[PDB]
């Protein structure tokens, strides 16, 4: 089958605040899925931002996101967590949740199968 | 009558007792030492666990093979007996030497400090007790003993958890490494006991002799010993270091997690190939009766360890929840791929102690570096593209080719 | 999660004097730890000095050192110290403290240095 992420989190916050994102993941054998966390800039590409791999061992950052950022999962409730710390003014995008049977190794927004509708993630300078 | 079945019986019993002490230590080490004190304790551990192969000189299996073979014999008997136990008092006096002049190095390496110097000198005493222990159940095993072995190990375990409590109660974190170390030691007093109670074989026969001819034949099941302490060990610590490349160290752990478990419910039949199998394989001189014992041995324990793998693949959420930390509850689908090989490649382990059993160091080093050879095509294919997962279906389909690999030899060899 | 042991207080005094040393520990669980002082000689071992214990401040002292030295603790500073009185030159070595959990010391464990986890960098001492 497949599974639905619904993405919750964003805002209006200022420089140097912190958020906290959370997708929801629905589905059969949802621990099977690799999740990552991507978000794009006004009418840009999809670029990556953190992943983690299907079997909760391993996390994946960009280098823009590597000391401010942190991912999580709680598999009893299966929801993917993205705490963000420090928020600087290249933080400003669309933060999608992406899903990938056995996967979530990828910075690629190809090697994702399942997505999310995104959460607006805005600073204020 | 002797059959692998009541040898089984007998061994799931030291089994139980074997893994239910070892999970009763091992409790008391986290909740006192933490992961600090297990972290130290790492390759302290290890070296107890080699001392169990390499204090006597790993002449074991040989021992058990030659006392076997010349069971009916009483002259040649005291000369296998005899010469065991000067290569096993020969050996373990060496290492009680360098144990104590180079507690220095040893410790600098073991632990990272000096610090435990005496408990260095002390394994040294420890491993001439593992050697001992090891040697009478050896002899026990040659003489098909089921129940002595057995009843060997499960007393030496009750007074081994004693000892570490009294060690680790009164010395502290030293005293539960003394007490780790004291555990396998410790069986060669009910292994003494037992050999003397059931009148196996006379004490006079433990006097130390040498036969040249004999010395020679133990020190070929030496050389097998200590191909097996390297051979797959190496392989494997490539494994998971091509995991922790490719992936997580954590990512290791689960796979570690897995096998672990797999090691302690596969005891249960393979303790008993060294009490059974390998002694009756031994006695067996013509192919007919070979063939006969390795296809009754197949018949027994394919479906036992296959009922065994899928029960363990039923309560696989069971052992996570306990005999592991439930930390990543996704390891369930690691399983069924470990459990497939482990049914697999307990089939190989009966061609395996044939090739003990008649003493072949060329089919053994074929057998190594033929598993060796087939886990390293696998690992480079399926670990960097499959994560914890692709190493065991590394695993399984090592030992799925390996498996068939050794009944088409066998059928070449019987031809 | 490892404990940080920094030393002070340590300096060159002439024969009979006295010193005072003090050992930082990092982390919280202070009051629940077993400290101890250890000294090393140049060219010698580490050797036993100083021990006190988690509850009641039960204290073991070394014989070369009992009645001259004193040691003492403080939970909430997260600091140990050893007041060397009656100093000899016998008493010349690299002074370190060390931090262990009352399940590692046992009951006959506490001079080992080996039942110490956690050892800090060591301040000299030197008698005239």
């Amino acid at each position: 089958a497949q599974v639905q992420l619904v993405e919750s989190g964003g805002g209006l916050v200022q420089a140097g605040d912190s958020l906290t994102l959370s997708c929801a993941a629905s589905g059969r054998t949802a621990y099977r899925y690799g999740m990552g966390w991507f978000r794009q800039h006004p009418g840009k590409e999809r670029e990556f931002v953190a992943s983690i791999w299907w079997t909760g061992t391993t996390t994946y950052y960009a280098d823009s996101v590597k000391g401010r950022f942190t991912i999580s999962r709680d598999d009893v409730k299966n929801m993917v967590y993205l705490q963000m710390n420090s928020l600087k003014p290249e933080d400003t995008a669309v933060y999608y949740c992406a899903a990938k049977f056995y996967g979530g190794n990828s910075k690629r927004p190809g090697d994702y199968a399942y997505w999310g509708q995104g959460t607006q993630v805005t600073v204020s300078s | 009558m002797v059959s692998l079945a009541k040898a089984s019986l007998w061994t799931a019993a030291s089994t139980l007792v074997k893994i239910g002490a070892g999970l009763l230590v091992g409790k008391l080490l986290a909740v006192s030492f933490g992961p600090a004190g297990l972290g130290l304790a790492a390759n302290f551990r290890q070296l107890i666990t080699v001392l169990g192969v390499l204090a006597g000189a790993g002449i074991f299996n040989g021992v058990t093979k030659y006392v076997a073979q010349y069971h009916d014999n009483p002259q040649q008997l005291r000369r296998v007996v005899g010469t065991s136990s000067a290569m096993v008092l020969g050996f373990s006096t060496l290492m009680a030497l360098v144990f104590v002049l180079a507690a220095a190095p040893i410790s600098q390496g073991l632990f990272g400090n000096t610090d435990y110097q005496g408990l260095v000198r002390l394994v040294a005493l420890v491993q001439m007790g593992i050697a001992w222990g090891n040697l009478l159940l050896a002899l026990m095993k040659g003489f098909r003993d089921a129940a002595g072995n057995a009843l060997s190990l499960i007393v030496g375990s009750l007074i081994g958890v004693l000892a570490y409590y009294v060690s680790y109660r009164l010395g502290g974190y030293e005293g539960a490494l003394l007490g780790l170390a004291l555990i396998p030691a410790l069986v060669v007093i009910p292994a003494a006991i037992m050999l003397i109670k059931r009148g196996v074989i006379p004490l006079s026969y433990l006097k130390p002799s040498w036969d040249n001819g004999l010395a020679g034949q133990l020190s070929k099941f030496t050389l097998m010993a200590l191909i097996t302490s390297v051979t797959l060990p190496v392989a494997y610590i490539m494994m998971r270091k091509l995991l922790a490349a490719q992936y997580s160290w954590d990512e290791v752990g689960i796979w570690q997690g897995v096998s672990s478990i797999s090691d302690a419910y596969l005891q249960f039949i393979t303790a008993s190939f060294s009490v059974y199998l390998l002694p009756t394989l031994s006695r067996l001189t013509e192919k007919r009766d070979i063939t006969r014992e390795v296809v009754k041995s197949l018949k027994f324990v394919l479906p036992a360890v296959a009922a065994a793998s899928f029960t363990v693949w039923l309560l696989r959420d069971f052992a996570i929840w306990l005999l592991l930390s439930n930390k990543f509850t996704a390891m369930r689908d690691l399983f069924a791929w470990q459990l497939v090989g482990d049914v697999l490649k307990v089939g190989a382990y009966v061609f395996g102690y044939l090739v003990i059993a008649k003493a072949s160091l060329r089919f053994y080093i074929l057998a190594e570096v033929s598993q060796f050879t087939l886990l390293m095509v696998f690992a480079h294919w399926l670990i960097p593209a499959h994560g914890a997962l692709g190493a065991a279906q590394a695993y399984m389909a090592t030992y799925i080719v390996y498996f068939s690999l050794c009944c088409g030899v066998f059928l070449l060899w019987r031809r | 999660a490892q404990v940080q042991l920094v030393e002070s207080g340590g300096g060159l005094v002439q024969a009979g004097g006295s010193l005072g040393l003090s050992c930082a520990a990092s982390g919280r669980t202070f009051s629940n730890y077993v400290m101890a002082w250890f000294r090393q000689a140049p060219g010698k071992e580490r050797e036993f000095v100083a021990r006190i214990s988690e509850s009641r401040g039960t204290t073991d002292y070394a014989d070369s050192v009992k009645g001259r030295f004193t040691i003492s603790r403080d939970n909430a500073k997260n600091t140990i110290y050893l007041q060397m009185n009656s100093l000899n030159p016998g008493d010349t070595a690299v002074y370190s403290c060390a931090a262990t959990l009352p399940a590692w010391t046992g009951i006959i464990g506490g001079r080992r240095p080996g039942n110490y986890p956690y050892w800090g960098q060591g301040t000299q001492v030197t008698v005239s």
